[PDB]
RNA sequence: AUAUUGGCGAGAGACCGAUAGCGAACAAGUACAGUGAUGGAAAGAUGAAAAGAACUUUGAAAAGAGAGUGAAAAAGUACGUGAAAUUGUUGAAAGGGAAGGGCAUUUGAUCAGACAUGGUGUUUUGUGCCCUCUGCUCCUUGUGGGUAGGGGACGCAU
RNA sequence: AUGGUG
RNA sequence: CGUGGAGGUCAGUGACGAAGCCUAGACCGUAAGGUCGGGUCGAACGGCCUCUAGUGCAGAUCUUGGUGGUAGUAGC
């Protein structure tokens, strides 16, 4: 197994004033207002990134069923993956087919490898 | 001579690398041990070098050297591999000699990892008969809702009850 | 449900969006000609249509009392196209075969239009309320 | 390739040039192949197509169907053939378009420049 | 046209009457003459199969394990065209046995029960009054026609049961009186039986052996499904062997040519389709509506590779192949709705259809048009081709 | 030899793609305004094909409904895609003095939640890439591949 | 500033 | 990190639905951002290695367009 996965911050960041205007969106920015709240940090204020949140290099980018993520394609591109069955799980970039991607499924079970978003565009 | 096509395989880039998103990129080459294009298992630049591989049949151990380095056509000299698991490991650290410990410790796995492979494949050919998988494009969904739709709406479908139950009185 | 009901449908009308608005909303869920009873009772200045929303220059009047608002008015202009409305619902509804006894106003709408007038969408579906809708 | 520097690889001209063709231009983009019998036959490929002649369809919804040109549409880059037919509600028949290069031609209506130009090419006939 | 249907829901005997051309689907074709149901004797006793030698008489197999016999004449009918009756002469009866293969059903993979039921009915020889008869179960009914006008038994023979396809091997001539079989079945490989005129005696002279375990190193099942013989092959005749080529299909689409000569594996075991697909039946036919084969089917010329085959599926398709797999394509393609059960190459130039989907069908092998089709309103499992007729 | 934003034709672009590029991709020096010199806009897209909605119906009406065409009207000349602001309806939830944010749970709703179904053996028994005969073939000629036939009892199935 | 319309 | 175009390369992906937009779905990044699941849609588009720019928005009594409150108000 694994250590376990902890996040250390697990809300995401906001821009300040997001949601009083739309005009300002949700991706987070810097406040260059020397006058400004956010940046001087007052109590009760929004949270800033900073680099203290990095997380565990161990379990860094580890999906939470701990398995990482890997973005196969076709079939020849799964391959890559007979050895790393236990560390990385792979799964299916958005504009396959459904025709295709039913190959990936039967071929990435017998190779067992964890699949993270079948039943993708796949009925029964 | 070898570490140079290296680093230009680290600088340059490989017809095939991959770069997962962690920071680790493997090597699509179809011979190579471990699939992670690094200075010990990318096969272009080693010169010296031996995976296993099936052909549909059993394994074969394909091994090179420097010396059919230029010679591409038959560069690959190839052995295939028993049925006993233990015989098989036998044969490996056999023909590998002094081949490094890189090789044998991780050839041997590259058996073990395709042997488990194939009695999988094995059993799943063996199994459930039922319920294939099966995709339906996009307008097919469409059609067929609003033509239900239609069907329903086309169909009053109290006058055919109360109808037949006149008829039944 | 679709399978009993009739839709009625106008649009592209010229009137007030405000107007036409309440006087629609007045009538959500009443039966089909207790309906047409109201807008006929309150076209000749008998019981006028109580505005909720825009009050401003208003004056208070005491048949709201129904409604529990002393405030209503009587729009010529409004009560006009949404009574044609009920009129061809009533069309729609009888050709289909619907029973004008049940039938009653389950859903009403008015939304804007293109320009400086106030140019009016209006939709209803009226339709017949069968006693009994659903066991379990 | 494009060896001659005085023809013009542009996309946007050869499409302006393909939708401002004269009609003496437009009859010769609509070539359309010979049937295989003819192929071999008159010897030769392909002949621009004319009003009266007989004519078959392979590919489109229409596969199977064949006739004798109605009328035949220059500006439109098009062909009437007879006897394809939708109609409107109304029981009117429009005749379907059918673009010449997916026709084939099974009976000619041989006049005497179809003779000349068949000779041209080097038919026999 | 007149033709001969077998109607299952009944179990009866239609005969068709009509002209090339001919469609049921829409008013504007021109129509069916006659259609008749004959000698309906219900589910159980429907027709398992039909022979007709000349055109007078035709044999009757009776699924409820009864050979009938049946004499044709033609009368005035009800243009102008004649119509038959069909009446039973003779019958030799429960010629069938269900539990031995009852006790087999478990093994098999297919559905409940396993009825017994005629796989086999023909002359021998191609001039003669002999019929043989088989059934799933394994027993070989062989009965000549008396000149007496009645059937008489002649011999109740065993087999590895049960026996899905059994084939004569006529290509050589009439004469030399010692006959061959080769019949297959359920994980059954495929077997060269003799048997001599005194109709006691079936020795087993030959037997394949399956193809060598497959990329998985599981083991390619054995279902052989049907089976037409080429000429021997020709070059130097070899010690000990003997002489044929056949050519077989299984339900695992696995195309399998044999020759003898080379020994017991086939040389080419050959998938003509993606994973498994099941399939049926045979017809050898030829690219030009030539007629190649003898009268009981089997392909005459002594090179595979001048070898065409139609197949079928259990669901629609009906496929056309040469001697390599490689399909030269589907047939009735955008018509077919259902499981086409009997398909039978006529005059090599003809092709007969009919199956689940009720629609009576004739194909066109050059032209790959469909010429007839007439809805019965019936499953129907098998179709003889009776004389071509003019029509008055 | 040089000059060249005008003309008259050509060929091209690591150029711009409808607020860009000419001011103008469209009935642009057009509509327009000014007494006049002059100033000068906006505006591209149905579809494969008009098959641009027959026919019945309410209504004088603008429009609507039933009904069809098309693969799609969830493409109807307001027509590819259809965003936000802003508005209507239905439902949720709180509110009577405020909304919004931060740390934390609560309650409600709500959603996800494996074609996991084996492994290690032990025995019974067929088959074959196992055994034993008999070959054949290509070449990096080596502790190698590929392949056939007759038989018999290590992987596979049971 | 140049040259123009009133 | 992201945007527009280019030179390679994935024998990349794509009418079995590319882009795009919605999302009270999930995961990943500390964050810039990224990647999948539904939904609508219809024809191109993306990842790695490098080049080049007309490349990143909340503001400018910003420009152009669309909308509102003001309010069915003052009023005709």
């Amino acid at each position: 197994p694994h250590p376990k996965i902890v996040k250390k911050h697990t809300k995401k960041f906001k821009r300040h004033h997001s949601d009083r205007y739309h005009r300002v969106a949700e991706n987070w920015r810097k406040q260059k207002g020397i006058d400004s709240v956010v940046r001087r940090r007052f109590r009760g204020n929004i949270s800033q990134p900073k680099i203290g949140y990095g997380s565990n290099k161990k379990t860094k980018f580890l999906s939470p069923s701990g398995h990482k993520t890997f973005l196969v394609a076709n079939v020849k591109d799964l391959e890559t993956l007979t050895m790393h069955t236990k560390t990385y799980a792979a799964e299916i970039a958005h504009n396959i087919s459904a025709k295709n991607r039913v190959v990936i499924l039967a071929r990435a079970k017998a190779l067992g490898i964890k699949v993270t978003n079948p039943k993708g565009r796949l009925a029964l | 001579s070898d570490e140079i096509v290296w680093q230009v395989i680290n600088q340059s880039f490989c017809s095939h690398r991959i770069k997962a998103p962690n920071g680790q990129n493997f090597c699509r080459n179809e011979y190579n041990v471990t699939g992670l294009c690094t200075r010990q298992s990318c096969p272009l630049a080693n010169s010296k070098y031996a995976t296993v591989k099936c052909d549909n049949g059993k394994l074969y151990l394909y091994m090179k050297t420097p010396e059919r380095a230029h010679t591409p056509a038959k560069l690959w000299e190839r052995i295939k591999l028993s049925k006993n698991y233990t015989k098989a490991l036998q044969q490996i650290d056999e023909h590998l000699l002094h081949w490094s410990k890189f090789f044998r410790h991780k050839c041997k796995q590259r058996f073990t990892k395709l042997t488990q492979v194939m009695i999988t494949e094995r059993r799943l050919a063996l199994r459930e008969e039922e319920r294939h998988y099966v995709g339906v494009a996009p307008k097919v969904k469409r059609r067929e809702q609003n033509r239900e739709r239609k069907a329903l709406v086309a169909a009053k479908i109290e006058k055919a009850i109360e109808k037949e139950l006149m008829d039944r009185l | 449900n679709p399978a009993k009901s009739a839709s009625a449908r106008g649009s592209y009308l010229r009137v007030s969006f405000k107007n036409t608005r309440e006087t629609a909303q007045a009538i959500n869920g009443w039966e089909l000609t207790k309906a047409q009873k109201y807008l006929e009772q309150v076209l000749d200045h008998q019981r006028a249509i109580p505005f909720r929303r825009f009050n401003s220059s208003i004056g208070r009047t005491a048949q709201g009392k129904e409604f529990g608002v002393t405030k209503a008015r009587w729009p010529a202009k409004s009560v006009k196209f949404v009574q044609g409305l009920l009129q061809n619902a009533a069309a729609n509804a009888e050709a289909k075969g619907l029973d004008a006894t049940k039938l009653y106003v389950s859903h009403i709408q008015v939304n804007q239009a293109p320009k400086e007038s106030s140019p009016s969408h209006i939709e209803l579906v009226v339709t017949e309320k069968e006693e009994a809708v659903a066991k379990a | 390739a494009k060896q001659s520097l005085d023809v013009s690889s542009d996309r946007r001209k050869a499409r302006k040039a393909y939708f401002t063709a004269p009609s003496s231009q437009r009859r010769v983009l609509l070539s359309a192949p010979l049937s295989k019998e003819l192929r071999a036959q008159y010897g030769i490929k392909a002949l621009p197509i004319r009003r009266d002649d007989e004519v078959l369809v392979v590919r489109g919804s229409k596969k199977g169907q064949e006739g004798k040109i109605s009328s035949v549409y220059r500006l439109k880059f098009a062909v009437q053939v007879d006897k394809v037919t939708k109609e409107k509600v109304n029981g009117a028949s429009v005749p379907i378009n059918l673009h010449p290069s997916k026709l084939v031609i099974t009976k000619l209506h041989l006049d005497k420049d179809r003779k000349a130009l068949i000779q041209r090419k080097g038919g026999k006939l | 046209m007149r033709l001969l249907v077998s109607c299952v829901d009944s179990g009866s005997i239609k005969e068709v009457l009509c002209n090339i051309g001919t469609d049921t689907s829409v008013q504007s074709a021109l129509q069916p003459f006659h259609v008749a149901p004959h000698l309906a004797e219900g589910l159980k006793a429907y027709v398992d199969r039909m022979w007709v030698i000349s055109e007078d008489e035709a044999i009757l197999a009776r699924n409820s394990g009864v050979v009938e016999l049946v004499k044709i004449s033609k009368h005035l009918k009800e243009p102008k065209f004649d119509i038959s009756e069909f009446e039973i002469t003779s019958s030799v009866s429960d010629l069938f046995d269900d539990a031995k293969l009852e006790s087999l059903s478990s093994k098999s993979v297919k559905r409940t029960k396993l009825v017994d039921g005629f796989v086999t009915l023909c002359p021998i020889k191609k001039s003669n009054n002999t019929f043989v008869a088989a059934t799933k179960s394994g027993l070989l009914h062989i009965i000549k026609k008396g000149e007496d006008k009645k059937l008489i038994k002649l011999a109740s023979l065993g087999l590895k049961a049960p026996v899905e396809f059994l084939q004569l091997y006529d290509l050589e001539d009439t004469d030399t009186d010692k006959y061959i079989f080769a019949y297959g079945g359920e994980e059954n490989l495929i077997k060269l039986v003799e048997i001599d005129s005194s109709f006691q005696s079936l020795k087993q002279i030959w037997e394949a052996k399956n193809v060598k375990n497959d990329r998985l190193d599981m083991r390619v099942p054995v279902w052989p499904m049907a089976l037409r013989f080429l000429e021997p092959s020709p070059g130097k005749t070899e010690k000990g062997k003997l002489n044929y080529q056949f050519a077989a299909i299984t339900r695992w689409s696995h195309l399998t040519k044999y020759s003898t000569q080379h020994g017991r594996k086939p040389f080419a075991q050959i998938d003509l389709l993606p994973n498994r697909e099941p399939l049926s039946q045979m017809e050898v036919f030829d690219a030009k509506g030539e007629n190649v084969v003898s009268s009981l089917g089997n392909f005459q010329s002594e090179t595979f590779n001048e070898l065409n085959v139609i197949t079928t599926d259990y669901k629609k398709n009906v496929f056309k192949f040469d001697g390599n797999g490689r399909m030269l394509g589907k047939v009735g393609r955008d018509d077919i709705t259902g499981s086409s059960t009997y398909i039978h190459v006529h005059d090599g130039k003809y092709l007969l259809q009919g199956g689940l989907d009720r629609y009576v069908r004739i194909f066109d092998i050059k032209t790959n048009k469909m010429l007839v089709k007439v809805y019965v309103g019936s499953r129907i499992n098998f179709i003889v081709m009776l004389d071509d007729v003019e029509i008055e």
